[PDB]
């Protein structure tokens, strides 16, 4: 390539060089080699010089130029999608009426939000982000996703006008607990659209399958209807940003990764999990073993501004904690009052992402990446306040990848590969702490509908999980931050809980999760852990132990 | 005061840290491990700002603030600190008298490169200004080694030049973020330890001998100097290596390299040579590593190994790819890849470092870039220097070369001579690209001159008369003397004369003459001195047997000789099965024929003499001497050796073994009497040492075995008689027990030392012992008259004095060649190459010249034992046996298994039984545990062949280490030996690195037995004495 010969004469100094001079001929080193590529990735190519000396002609070693920055396909895909762990997951857990398991959020625009506009923007959203177009066909009694292309029929779109009824927020919800059973999973869109019209602005409802779609990717997706929606007023080409790498893609390395060495080096932390976990257990009011969703409860607890406001910005410090360390450890102090069980397993959802395949870039991409791994809490040491904070802190830490590892074993790596492994604990128990709601309200141009009704994002949301569906977990626990305040919903089975040992339970969460914000926020030093120094396996046994000669030696 | 809040991070060190916290800590002697970049600075200078910019240098990077903790942890930490100023002294000198200024700045500069950092509880770096003028400062800047590559420091002045000018120009910091070097940490924890190892492991693979160069002396002392030797090549030869370089595809340091390793090819036996070489150690993958300040220099092994039909050309391509194939391996530590070879240690001993940038000069460039007030006017760096040798190379204008070198173990004529060879070979590869390795030679004029002159001395001048023809200008001196004895009879020279004169007569009516040769199968009698010389005047050659021979071996030596004629006495003529014609001795017709002198009929140049060697062929082969040979040695040894001359000798080696000729013609040419014994009373010391004093015989002649055993067998040798004044020896490495010590130290008897191949005479070379001292291991002394002696490698190329080479041996002593099989003498005599008009004979033994001109021994070519990476001196091993009171006779051969593992084992013969240990100790006093016998073998008597040389093939094949008992008394330190060693129970006399460990894990253990028990012992204890009795000495 002439800027490799450029960069050869200008670094060389001889001048013109041959098509297939030969590198040491010319005097070049190991120094030579660092000229080149140094001047050569001003270009964005990219050589390690142990290419350019082992193939010393430029007709050689051009073969092995590179792009520093892939492009991602940003063009049509389709096809066979593999299943990833979460959707694996979905169709082994076989819930009834599997056509009805969404997310979805109600919009709402003052000036109104013509149809034809925001068409043509969900239009242009589903040929860009391909994972909206998958089906699920049921082939030969297995499951397979085949990535449609635009052959049109993107999403169902709906439109009312509700101004004929004073209690717009009543029709609005009765319409879209009826859009919500209509996922033709094997054949039809996985979204639906309607908008509602009223003298107060208009109202739109997005509603979407939980097997195509995350909050991230929900995030992603309303930054993506914003811009849209800018070009479409602006009356230019509706124009997203540049496709990140496609969810076909991310299942395929996913697939490859599942099987490498790498991951089953996490088997004997995940074995001496499982091994210990063995007869981890969860008490019942009664005794029983499948609900319905209609017989789920939830019941919240709130925080003063004050304290929320402590939590996010000054209880960190004095231990290095990040927030979900707190909340998590307030779980396990709640859990060891409530239950007076020597141990628990929670169940965590990671956002995935968690950059397994080095080549892949997924911040722009819409799927289910969720991914949930156990973790087991200690409640036996609970008296030293100082010292569980930093043992659930550790714990935290020794979990290989954030956990994203975890269901790939139990899911798609071969079944040769993964050992000893049990897959058999359950997630009687789940956690998890959202942002704020931010990624909703994240831009003026529209809103969150007043008429928002069941159909939030979160496990709060009503509508979006048929009634008829299994209860896969018992205790849904989430926190997420509004209004200032940090707000917990606790979600249980009315037919394996009774009211007043879930008021029992969320009662001894806020109290210790007070004590724990109060306690970190007093200390006024700060403490660091074996987890801060970069000393692999360093412990308390240890770092103690440094920290005592340096205060000698000095 | 300490507070927690002030360390910002902990690592585990790398493993160039990780070495270089190890060298630290082992030496006390001194520990001078610094750096003292001293720059010197004209113009305007704020003092002020310039402090205010090294503290912000000292911010800027963590590794400035970073300390090594190791005192009791598991594992060394870096430990990094938020804030760590570094002293700034300052010494205002401007109002001092310049005679007081530059010493009082000398005097701080050589005790600032005395004042240790302590690793730990210092500042790792100090500044020192001095301020000498109104224009002019001197910076002294000590630091540690292990703080960064002493090149890093081109980066870190950059910086505080940077502070500076922003200082002074009130500006904000232009500098980029810094590269940090947990950047590297994080690449060496990625990366796959064992591939690495599993490379270096096979790419030290056959490294079956261990370099050298020529090391003055034993390390008696750590007298160790810091000296240095510089030169460099003309500017046309160093661009003409340019040009090799670059037209064979190789880097100018590739062409260095190969150069170097051909010189220590040259200067050594090998084919397969392997020296340090020191690389940057900075993996091209990592982003931005050219500007990461830190540690990564690194040393290799690198390996240059040769096929002897080589050219240089073909070297270069070969260390070229094996260049690039090691370069993704080259971070690995040595101390590891030392474990991957059976040079266990010591695989490297010297260095060769190529640096196509030194630190002054880009230094001194620097500031030259920048208009600040003040010019940088000088530079100057030290280093204190680890190995006993480093060449630096520095590729400049003039490929200028130079020998950091301990003079205490160099001398500055070997390093002198090193450069002169270097340049030559550099010379002829630069000449001819396609030079064979072998033909490369290392000679200068100078020493090539110096070396041949050794022939041209020494030659003399002779008549050069036919042997028969100085016996009869001899017997007309003294007829009526008598000559010969044998039993109790004699003969004078005389009847001597007469009887051969008739004898003579008689054969030549056979047709013997000098187209005709006469076997002589006669046993020893005063016939047998008369059938000699009278089958010499009858003109043909002398073919003599012993009757004690096979049968076989009798009718094969007949046979393959032609032989039509045999002299016997009557009872041999059985012997005789060949179809040859058999003449009695004692037929009564020899004593009609005509007494008086017979006319001399053939001429000192033709065939003489022939007797049959052993070898490598299953046939033995016979080696004829021309009268020429004998007599030019007749006349050296009149002229040249202190033997006297109206002497008695005894005749001992028998008629096989041309010693018996030296015996024979030396005694009565020198008009002494034979004094002959019975063939079986070499069997009978009692009887041979009573016959000689009783004789009072004044000179005898013995085998190397009866000096090495006889002289042991005490009840006989404090018999031994005391009439003898000479002694002769030859045929075997001699040598010296301490009781053959105290007799030749008593009787002051000389001793006389003589070598040959007999192919030309068993002697040709001697040398001679007053009894006023004497080597255990003499040499084989001078050359004599007309005997050109060199020593060659395999390309006939003379090599320099102090190196081992092939012994050729070339003047009038060489023979005809071959008598039969003739086909191989083309291989083993031809014409001496740098002189022709000489024959010269391929020994295969190797000698090297000593510095005072005596030859050196060093064995057959083909027994070089190189026993796991080492050559031995079996003869040491025999001297330590033999002067074991309990010993009276030893051996050591070079055994091997079924497998074709060699093994060293020792047969040996004793005065009493003892346990195997009650020599092992013996040997363990002295000798290191590459060179003591692995098994010792006892015996009645050692074979011998009656030529008195030890036979190897009929002592019998062995049967069935440092292995150690479990002798426990505290198992504290085996259980800590235990948990780092891991891969064996521990012997409580077992060797730490012979179990595996290594230099890193000896810190490991010490750094662990100073927190399990409050205790210390200094690292090179464990150095010293790598086992576990050794802290025996430090318990208590
Ligand atoms: P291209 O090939 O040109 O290179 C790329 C560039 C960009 C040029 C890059 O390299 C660069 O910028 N250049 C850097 C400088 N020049 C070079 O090219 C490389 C170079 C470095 C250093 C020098 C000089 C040296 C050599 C450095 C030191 O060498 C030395 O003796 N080693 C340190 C001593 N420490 C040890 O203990 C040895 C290592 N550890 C062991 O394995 C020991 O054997 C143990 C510890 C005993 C093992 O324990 P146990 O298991 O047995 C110091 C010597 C001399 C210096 C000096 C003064 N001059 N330069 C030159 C070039
Ligand atoms: N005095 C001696 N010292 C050392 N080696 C000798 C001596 N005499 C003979 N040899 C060696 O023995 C071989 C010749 O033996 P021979 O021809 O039987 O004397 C050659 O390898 C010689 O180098």
């Amino acid at each position: 390539e002439s800027i490799l010969v450029s960069i050869w004469q200008n670094v060389l100094g001889i001048e013109k060089i041959g098509i297939r001079d030969n590198f040491y001929s010319l005097g070049g080193d190991s120094i030579q080699a660092i000229q080149v590529v140094a001047r050569l990735h001003s270009y964005q190519l990219k050589l390690e010089t142990k290419d350019l000396l082992n193939y010393p002609t430029i007709e050689q070693v051009a073969l092995f130029v590179k792009s520093t920055t892939r492009k991602s396909d940003q063009g049509i895909i389709a096809g066979n999608v593999p299943l990833t762990p979460i959707q694996k997951w979905f169709f082994g857990k076989n819930f009834t009426n599997t056509g009805h398991w969404n997310q979805s959020s109600v919009l709402y625009r003052p000036e109104g939000f013509d149809p034809k506009v925001i068409q043509s923007v969900m239009d242009k959203i589903i040929e860009h982000h391909d994972a909206l177009r998958m089906v699920y066909q049921h082939e030969n009694g297995n499951v397979v996703q085949h990535n449609r292309g635009l052959g049109g029929q993107l999403y169902d779109f709906f439109s009312y006008n509700l101004t004929a009824q004073p209690d717009v927020q009543q029709a609005i919800e009765a319409e879209t607990q009826r859009l919500h059973s209509s996922m033709n999973l094997q054949e039809g869109p996985l979204v639906k659209v309607a908008l509602f019209q009223t003298l107060h602005g208009d109202h739109l409802f997005l509603a979407i399958h939980h097997l195509v779609v995350d909050g991230i990717s929900w995030r992603i997706l309303f930054e993506d209807l914003a811009t849209g929606y800018a070009q479409a007023l602006a009356g230019q080409a509706i124009s997203l940003p540049e496709k990140t790498d496609s969810f076909q893609s991310w299942s395929q390395w996913l697939q490859e990764y599942a099987n490498e060495a790498d991951l089953l080096s996490e088997i004997p932390y995940w074995e001496s999990l499982e091994s210990q976990a063995k007869n981890v257990s969860l008490p019942k009011d009664y005794e029983v073993t499948d609900c319905k969703q209609k017989s789920v409860r939830n019941m919240r607890i709130r925080l003063h501004p004050e304290e929320t406001e402590q939590l996010l910005k000054h209880a960190n410090q004095a231990y290095q904690t990040e927030i979900n360390d707190l909340l998590l450890a307030a779980l396990g102090l709640a859990f060891a009052e409530w239950s007076k069980l020597a141990q628990i397993v929670i169940h965590l959802e990671g956002h995935g992402r968690e950059d397994i395949i080095e080549q892949a870039n997924v911040a722009r991409t819409v799927g289910w990446f969720t991914s949930q791994y156990p973790v087991l809490l200690d409640l036996k040491q609970t008296a030293p306040l100082s010292d569980y904070i930093k043992l659930t802190k550790e714990n935290m830490r020794k979990i290989p990848r954030k956990g994203i590892g975890y269901d790939i074993l139990k899911h798609v790596t071969l079944p040769e590969n993964r050992g000893s492994l049990s897959f058999r604990v359950q997630p009687e128990v789940t956690f998890n702490y959202l942002g704020q709601f931010d990624a909703d309200m994240r831009t003026e141009l529209f809103t969150r509908s007043p008429y928002s009704g069941g159909n939030t994002l979160g496990a709060d949301g009503k509508n979006n999980l048929s009634p008829e569906s299994e209860v896969y977990t018992a205790l849904n626990i989430t926190g997420l931050i509004e209004g200032g305040e940090l707000v917990l919903t606790f979600s249980y089975s009315s037919e394996q809980y009774r009211e007043e040992s879930i008021q029992q339970l969320s009662q001894s969460y806020q109290k210790h999760l007070l004590a724990i914000i109060a306690h970190c926020t007093e200390k006024k030093e700060v403490e660091r852990t074996p987890s801060d120094f970069s000393v692999k396996g360093l412990q308390m046994e240890e770092m103690d132990d440094i920290f005592e000669l340096l205060a000698n030696r000095l | 005061v300490f507070s927690k809040e002030q360390v910002q991070d902990m690592y585990a060190l790398t493993p160039m840290q990780e070495g270089m916290l190890f060298h630290a800590l082992l030496d006390q002697e001194h520990n001078s491990h610094l750096v003292q970049m001293s720059i010197s600075l004209q113009g305007d200078l704020d003092v002020g700002l310039f402090t205010d910019s090294l503290h912000v240098l000292v911010e800027r990077y963590d590794v400035f603030r970073t300390l090594f903790l190791y005192e009791k942890l598991k594992q060394p930490l870096q430990v990094v600190l938020k804030q760590r100023p570094i002293p700034i002294e300052f010494y205002d000198l401007s109002a001092c008298d310049e005679s007081e200024k530059q010493l009082r700045y000398t005097q701080y500069k050589r005790a600032d490169q005395e004042r240790t950092f302590h690793l730990a509880k210092d500042p790792l770096m100090r500044v020192a200004l001095f301020q000498m003028s109104q224009h002019d400062y001197q910076v002294i800047w000590s630091f540690h080694h292990i703080l960064m590559d002493g090149w890093c420091f081109s980066i870190i002045f950059d910086d505080l030049l940077a502070i500076y000018l922003s200082l002074q120009n009130k500006t904000a910091l232009s500098l980029e973020p810094v590269q940090p070097y947990s950047r590297f940490i994080n690449w060496l924890e990625k990366q796959n330890k064992q591939a690495a190892l599993n490379y270096w492991s096979d790419y030290l693979e056959a490294y079956e001998q261990k370099t050298t160069l020529p090391k003055k002396e034993a390390a008696f002392a750590k007298a160790f100097q810091p000296t240095q030797y510089r030169f460099s090549l003309n500017r046309t030869l160093t661009k003409q290596l340019g040009t090799i370089a670059s037209q064979n595809q190789v880097t100018l340091s590739t062409v260095i390299q190969t150069i170097w390793g051909v010189l220590l090819q040259k200067y050594n036996a090998a084919h397969d040579v392997l020296f340090g070489s020191v690389v940057s150690g900075r993996p091209t993958d990592i982003v931005g590593i050219d500007k990461m300040v830190g540690l990564f220099i690194n040393t290799i092994p690198f390996r240059v190994q040769a096929k002897a039909g080589q050219t240089f050309s073909e070297l270069l391509q070969a260390v070229h790819k094996r260049t690039l194939q090691s370069q993704p391996y080259e971070h690995v530590p040595l101390y590891d890849i030392q474990t991957q070879s059976v040079l266990k240690q010591e695989l490297i001993d010297h260095l060769l470092v190529i640096e196509n940038y030194p630190l002054v000069e880009a230094l001194q460039k620097k500031a030259l870039n920048q208009q600040i007030g003040f010019t940088i006017t000088a530079v100057e760096m030290f280093e204190p220097t680890n190995y006993d040798l480093t060449v630096m190379v520095m590729p400049k204008e003039e490929l200028a070369f130079r020998f950091d070198y301990n003079a205490a173990l160099f001398d500055e004529q070997v390093v002198q001579k090193l450069a002169g060879h270097l340049q030559q070979i550099a010379d002829c590869v630069a000449n001819n690209s396609g030079v064979e390795l072998c033909q490369i030679p290392l000679l200068t004029e100078a020493e090539t001159s110096q070396l041949l002159a050794k022939r041209t001395e020494t030659a003399a001048d002779y008549p050069a008369a036919t042997m028969h023809e100085l016996f009869s200008r001899q017997a007309e001196k003294t007829p009526e003397q008598v000559a010969v004895v044998f039993a109790d009879q004699h003969l004078t020279y005389r009847e001597l004369d007469e009887k051969s004169n008739q004898l003579a007569r008689f054969l030549r009516k056979k047709g013997i003459g000098t187209g005709s040769l006469v076997g002589t199968l006669l046993d020893r009698s005063l016939d047998m001195i008369v059938g000699i010389l009278g089958v010499l005047k009858a003109g043909g050659a002398f073919v003599p047997i012993d009757p004690e021979l096979p049968a076989e071996r009798i009718a094969y030596m007949l046979t393959h000789s032609r032989v039509p004629l045999v002299v016997t006495q009557n009872h041999l003529r059985a012997k005789v099965t060949t179809p040859t014609e058999t003449i009695d001795i004692n037929t009564a017709v020899i004593g009609e024929e005509s007494r008086a002198p017979i006319e001399s009929l053939n001429q000192p140049h033709d065939l003489f003499y022939i007797i049959y060697t052993s070898g490598t062929t299953g046939q033995p082969k016979g080696v004829m001497l021309e009268h020429r040979n004998m007599a030019n040695l007749m006349h050296f040894t009149f002229d040249q050796t202190n033997i006297a001359f109206h002497e008695k000798v005894l005749q001992y080696t028998t008629c096989s073994f041309d010693v018996c000729y030296q015996e024979i013609f030396s005694t009565l040419l020198s008009g002494g009497q034979l004094y002959l014994i019975t063939n079986e009373l070499r069997r009978h010391v009692e009887k041979l040492f009573a016959f000689i004093q009783e004789k009072q015989i004044s000179i005898l002649s013995l085998p190397v075995s009866f000096l090495k055993f006889i002289f042991n067998e005490q009840d006989y040798a404090q018999s031994f008689p005391r009439c003898v004044k000479h002694i002769i020896t030859a045929g075997e490495q001699l040598v010296v027990t301490h009781e053959l010590q105290k007799y030749l130290r008593q009787h002051r008897v000389f001793l006389h030392n003589h070598y040959g191949p007999s192919e030309t005479h068993v002697v040709t070379t001697c040398t001679m012992d007053p009894g006023q001292a004497i080597p255990e291991l003499p040499p084989i002394g001078k050359p004599i008259s007309n005997t050109g002696i060199y020593i060659l490698d395999e390309g006939l190329q003379l090599k320099p004095e102090g190196i081992v080479g092939e012994l050729y041996i070339s003047g009038a002593n060489v023979g005809r060649g071959y008598l039969h099989q003739p086909e191989l003498t083309a291989e083993k005599f031809l014409d001496n190459p740098y002189q022709p008009g000489e024959r010269m004979y391929r020994t295969g033994d190797l000698a090297r010249w000593l510095p005072d001109g005596q030859l050196e021994f060093l064995g057959r070519i083909d027994h070089q034992v190189k026993i796991r990476g080492h050559r031995i001196e079996l003869g040491e091993i025999e001297s330590r046996l033999l002067n074991h009171p309990a010993i009276k006779e030893a051996v050591v051969i070079d055994r091997a298994d079924e497998t074709g593992g060699k093994f060293l084992c020792a047969y040996v013969v004793l005065q009493k039984a003892l346990s195997d240990e009650e020599m092992r100790a013996y040997l363990a006093q002295a000798l290191p545990e590459y060179m003591i016998p692995s098994f010792f073998v006892t015996l009645e008597r050692i074979p011998v062949t009656p030529n008195g040389k030890t036979d190897r093939r009929a002592l019998p094949k062995p049967e069935g280490d440092y292995v150690a008992p479990t002798t426990e008394l505290e198992q504290k330190l085996v259980a800590i030996w235990e948990q780092i060693l891991g891969v064996s129970p521990i012997g409580i006399q077992d060797h730490f690195f012979t179990l595996g460990g290594h230099s890193l894990k000896a810190i490991q253990l010490i750094s662990r037995i100073q927190k399990e028990c409050q205790a210390d012992v200094p690292l090179r204890v464990l150095f010293e004495q790598p086992t576990i009795q050794a802290l025996a000495a430090y318990v208590e």
